[PDB]
């Protein structure tokens, strides 16, 4: 029961004056939590007739660039990259479509990526808007 | 009586579907109770061979059973549960209540 | 037994239909019979409802009814009739014959 | 003999013949209402008249519409109602051996009857140098 899919059910059980983008919404938790700075792992698992409509990276920060990386084994390929800003940050979300809808393409259902900053329940997680046809 | 809509509230820890279901515990998905004796109501909208198998089954019981109230049009509900262990939302998760009945 | 489609062979002029209906003088529409307890094997297409309209059932058999067994698909038959004094074929008069019976 | 014995031969040629199927789903056959008419016959043309009691529901895609009858060349009027106005509806030539049935597309002036009020529609042949009566068959699927 995370507090996002939670708030996100109770989201549009009262306010019936919208409805989700997609009609499956799932979120995969981040498995590698004994490190300290950060790398990060998935277990995304999606069937191959479902229109990935979006997918979105919630990360947990305490204005700078932060980079994020899919480890390749170093080959690393960039999914996406801004300039948050530091006024008191919370979560921040980063769109990570593109990135999925390949590893939907077949491929080793676990993915490890990493977060780089320039000069606790908070668990980073992956959520996944999705269309079934 | 007729062929009508009833009131029927499922609560998931009942069934004992709270353990992949979050959200709701509960919700109303009705139920259809009741008789088809023909003639059927065109509210029930009532298919061509439950018309005649209600109608046969009028002169001549024991040829045929009569024609059965079952939902005709289902609803669906926002259901956030857990599907293979992934954390799944569906805003629409299709065929739990009921919204039509009718004979059939 | 089980939910299954039946035999039913229904002769126009037993019914009165044989007013307006030319050809044919009959044929086999089939019924559904049988008993719909959960659980609900899937040849049978249950519907969400249905499902959990039988678990309820299971335990507080007084708090919600039984799923009834009734047709899922119909298949339609040529018939040769009066309509409003005009002679009308249709080579697909659609409702009129069980393929498939299910629970609902 | 109520059921035209064409509807009857209908039913039967599909249901021993199950490859193949009417081009429409719905098949209507309209009787010819004037049976105390008689044909004026001038040497070298002949000329008579019908009526048919035709209606169609709006919301059908009519497909087509045969007129049955009976070196010649024949010619079908519509009479719309000296002020008469008679509109060709179709001018067809036939042979002369044992024709016995001859069928004529009038589908164009059906789909404008459809489009109009269900009305009664009067007709005319005219041919050059009981169980017989002429009928209309209206094929139209239902959209
Ligand atoms: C994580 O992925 C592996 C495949 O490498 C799979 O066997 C396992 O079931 C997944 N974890 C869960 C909780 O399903
Ligand atoms: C024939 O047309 C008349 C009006 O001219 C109409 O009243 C009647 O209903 C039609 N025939 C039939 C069998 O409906």
């Amino acid at each position: 029961p995370p507090e996002y899919m939670l708030e996100l059910y109770n989201k549009f059980a009262t306010d019936r004056t919208s409805m989700p983008s997609a009609n499956i919404i799932r979120s995969f938790k981040n498995e590698d939590l004994f490190s300290q700075p950060y790398p990060l792992l998935f277990n995304v698992s999606i069937p191959h007739h479902e229109e990935v409509i979006m997918a979105e990276l919630r990360l947990y920060t305490l204005d700078r660039k932060i980079t994020i990386f899919e480890v390749l084994e170093r080959n690393m390929l960039v999914l996406v990259s801004g300039e948050i800003y530091g006024t008191n940050s919370e979560w921040e979300t980063f769109d990570v479509t593109d990135a999925i809808r390949r590893w939907q393409k077949s491929g080793s259902s676990t993915h490890q990526l990493e977060v780089h900053i320039e000069s606790n329940k908070h668990n980073p997680l992956l959520i996944v808007f999705s269309d079934d046809q | 009586n007729y062929c009508k809509r009833t009131p029927l509230y499922i609560d998931f820890k009942e069934i004992g579907w709270d353990s992949w279901i979050i959200a709701p515990p509960g919700y109303e998905a009705y139920e259809c109770r009741g008789v088809c004796n023909y003639p059927l109501a065109e509210h029930l909208t009532p298919t061509k061979h439950a018309i005649i198998q209600a109608l046969v089954h009028l002169k001549n019981s024991q040829k045929a059973s009569k024609a059965c109230c079952v939902p005709t049009k289902l609803e669906p509900i926002s259901i956030l549960y857990l599907d293979k262990g992934v954390v799944t939302y569906k805003f629409k998760y299709e065929g739990m209540a009921v919204s039509e009945c009718g004979c059939r």
